[PDB]
RNA sequence: GAACAAUAGUAAGCACAAUCAUAGCACAUAAAAACGUUAGGUCAAGGUGUAGCUUAUGGGUUGGAAAGAAAUGGGCUACA
């Protein structure tokens, strides 16, 4: 090792527009945070889950718009249909416990 | 109407629907007009600092940082280092009374 | 009212060429496709799935 | 609807995490630098501390995104091994096939 | 036993096509794959996305297509248009057709934003591989 | 087809290298077939290997609940074919790649490397400082 | 409900076998493994039949847990 080698490092260093003045390799983390996407940012996950509403309502839309079919909410509807015509269905709030 | 697939490729095209060919990545998106001497040197933003404090260190790390990123514009960079300065000059205080004087 | 109409390889003149019936991307339609091809595994009958309906 | 509560809550925390990302960033900056004084720091900790705690990046969990099964996700199809293996099998699941070798 | 994906021993009288007939272990064998695109090859990125396009496009088609849909959907991505190609079994006429065409063709290019191409294949019967 | 001549000096490449990646091995052996008779027509002068596979193995659990001593394996198997093309402009380039590129099959993806030929930057022709 | 110098059995279907995978063979391993059995496992992957909860068996915040007197299964590292 030199001082010429410090001079060279140091020419590198500050001419490539990496790190000039000597740093410890703890305050380097602070480099390598904004030489990056943070993680929480990252398209990859913020973005995981497709928005559900959106797929939820527009096909429910298109269903009663007569456009899309749902035979899982027909099966749901017809029992509820059954359970109901039957006589156990779903209080109206705030009758069933006490009365 | 359609006189031929080639006429469906063709209006999508023009329409700017289908995809442009041979593909470059960055078809559509053009960076704000930025060239590399606006990204990779920060020193404009720097002119208002202490010069031979610490806040150099942590400022040039700072800068040496928002220099080897792609992921973000000119101007979020900027947003960085200017609520840096709103930042370091609203507490006064406190950088006084650690030690050293720092403007 | 039940409609069947005969596919184009019944209107397709021999030596027709070919990429003018097919220009472009395509899922492959049998109707219009006159080269007789069987896809699938053959049953132990012997007969690979017809170039018709075939997934 | 998104199909739990806990797909929900998990859903806030994304959109959250996305809110404040810049502070963390920025706050995080100085507080784990060493050449900047620890008077610098310790505000700094107490900066961070104050976020809403729904805002921060460890928070967030991942889970499948049909069936929401917190555990045995597979990080690039964001699906758990049962539906995972659902749709491979039927072929549904483009290039996944069964190993042999 | 193995119960992934798979149609049991009947009195020998059920119908059954193709697709239905090969087991989860035959892919790639004899089977061909129902979705085509780039995202799990080596290098790619954004398998995850052409996959929940893919389940809803499942749910999609056989719920706008009520009783008329005869196989299972073979989804096509080529150059960011999708082509979405369907067995479609004769029920309705072809008025009620061309009109979920265009319906179809116009909803999912538009939610997906993008360019959206679609085959209907019509079969006269559902088709029988095995038994019957 | 509108054709215009601008008076710049078009853009030479020494070597244009295409990967096509794929799952199957026919519809890549296909397309290096019409890339060849692409690439024949148009006298481009054109090689083409195949770089070694590269499988993938992942496993998962085979049962709901639990049976640990049983484990489903699942493949993906990614094969290639490499065009190099040595010798051509920047506008056979572009109209080749154009024709390679639109054509491009739905399961197989492509990655192009293209080593362009410059002569010397402006500060540093003969000038010292 | 079979006997091959054959005595009432013929049968497509599905297993096993055969082919595929392990980058050529052959082998090995891998996979495959019907029908049924153990009301075997899981309503906490998810979905539902039946019953229940609806100012609560619902939805949120905040803090709190997972301590060893032992008993044992499996491992890792050893005793040189
Ligand atoms: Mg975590
Ligand atoms: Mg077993
Ligand atoms: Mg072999
Ligand atoms: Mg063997
Ligand atoms: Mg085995
Ligand atoms: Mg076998
Ligand atoms: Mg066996
Ligand atoms: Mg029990
Ligand atoms: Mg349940
Ligand atoms: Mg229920
Ligand atoms: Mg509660
Ligand atoms: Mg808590
Ligand atoms: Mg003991
Ligand atoms: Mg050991
Ligand atoms: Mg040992």
């Amino acid at each position: 090792l030199s001082e010429y080698a410090v001079r060279m490092s140091r020419l590198s260093a500050r001419l490539f527009g990496e790190v000039a003045r000597p740093t410890d390799s703890k305050s380097m983390k602070v480099v390598k945070l904004f030489s990056e996407q943070p993680l929480a940012k990252r398209k990859e996950t913020y973005d995981w889950y497709p928005n559900h509403n959106t797929y939820f309502a527009l096909m429910g839309t298109l269903r009663f718009l007569g456009l899309y079919r749902d035979e899982h909410q027909d099966f749901r509807d017809e029992q509820l249909r059954l359970k109901k015509l039957r006589g156990k269905g779903k209080p109206r709030k705030g009758e069933g416990k006490r009365a | 109407p359609f006189q031929n697939g080639f006429e469906e490729m063709i209006q999508w095209t023009k329409e700017g629907k289908l995809w442009e060919f041979p593909i470059n990545n960055e078809a559509g998106f053009d960076d704000d007009g930025s060239e590399f001497h606006e990204h990779i040197f920060l020193d404009k933003y720097l002119q208002d600092f202490p010069k031979q404090g610490p806040i150099r260190h942590f400022m040039e790390l700072v800068t040496c940082g928002l220099s080897k990123n792609p992921y973000l514009s000119v101007k979020q960079k900027v947003e960085h280092i200017e609520w840096f300065r709103n930042y370091f000059n609203e507490k006064r205080v406190i950088l006084k009374e650690s030690g050293i004087q720092l403007n | 009212r039940r409609k069947a109409l005969p596919p184009r390889t019944e209107k397709m003149a021999v030596d027709q060429d070919w990429p003018s019936v097919y220009p472009v991307a395509a899922p492959f339609k049998p109707s219009a496709v006159p080269l007789p091809v069987r896809m699938g595994y053959p049953v132990k009958r012997g007969v690979p799935m017809a170039k018709e309906g075939n997934l | 609807y998104y199909v739990d509560w806990k797909m929900l809550r998990d859903v806030k925390r994304r959109k959250m995490a996305y809110e404040y990302a810049d502070e963390r960033l920025r706050i995080n900056s100085l507080r784990k630098n060493t050449i900047l004084p620890k008077d610098l720091q310790e505000v700094a900790d107490e900066e961070i501390a104050s976020l809403p705690r729904d805002s921060c990046p460890v928070r967030i969990r991942n889970r499948c995104v049909m069936t929401s099964r917190p555990r045995g996700v597979k990080r690039r199809w964001r699906l758990s091994r049962i539906v995972f293996r659902h749709l491979a099998d039927h072929g549904q699941l483009s290039g996944v096939q069964r190993a042999m070798w | 036993k193995n119960r992934a994906a798979r149609v049991r021993v009947s009195k020998g009288d059920k119908p059954v096509t193709y697709e239905e007939a090969h087991a989860p272990h035959y892919i790639a064998h004899r089977k061909g794959w129902l979705s085509l695109h780039t995202g799990n090859l080596d290098g790619e990125d954004h398998a995850a996305e052409r996959t929940v396009e893919d389940v809803f496009l499942r749910k999609f088609m056989l719920g706008t297509f009520p009783g008329c849909l005869a196989d299972q959907l073979v989804l096509k991505r080529r150059a960011n248009q999708l082509e979405i190609c369907a067995l479609v079994l004769r029920q309705l006429p072809p008025h009620k057709f061309y009109f979920l065409v265009g319906y179809s063709e116009t909803l999912l290019s538009h939610f997906y934003k993008c360019p959206v191409h679609l085959h209907l294949q019509t079969v006269p019967s559902k088709v029988v591989y095995k038994y019957i | 087809p509108e054709i215009t001549i601008s008076d710049e000096p078009d853009t030479l490449y020494k070597r244009l290298s295409v990967l096509v990646k794929g799952h199957d091995k026919a519809v890549l052996d296909s397309y290096e077939y019409f890339a060849v008779l692409a690439a024949k027509e148009l006298g481009i002068s054109i090689k083409v290997h195949e770089p070694p596979r590269k499988i993938e193995r992942f496993t998962l659990l085979k049962s709901v609940h639990i049976f640990k001593k049983h484990r489903v394996q699942y493949e993906m198997r990614t094969l290639y074919r490499c065009l190099e093309l040595e010798h051509l402009t920047g506008s056979t380039a572009d109209v080749y790649l154009e024709y390679i590129q639109r054509n491009l099959p739905e399961g197989v993806a492509m990655e192009v490397t293209k080593t362009k030929l410059e002569q010397l930057p402006e500060h540093i022709r003969k000038p010292i400082w």
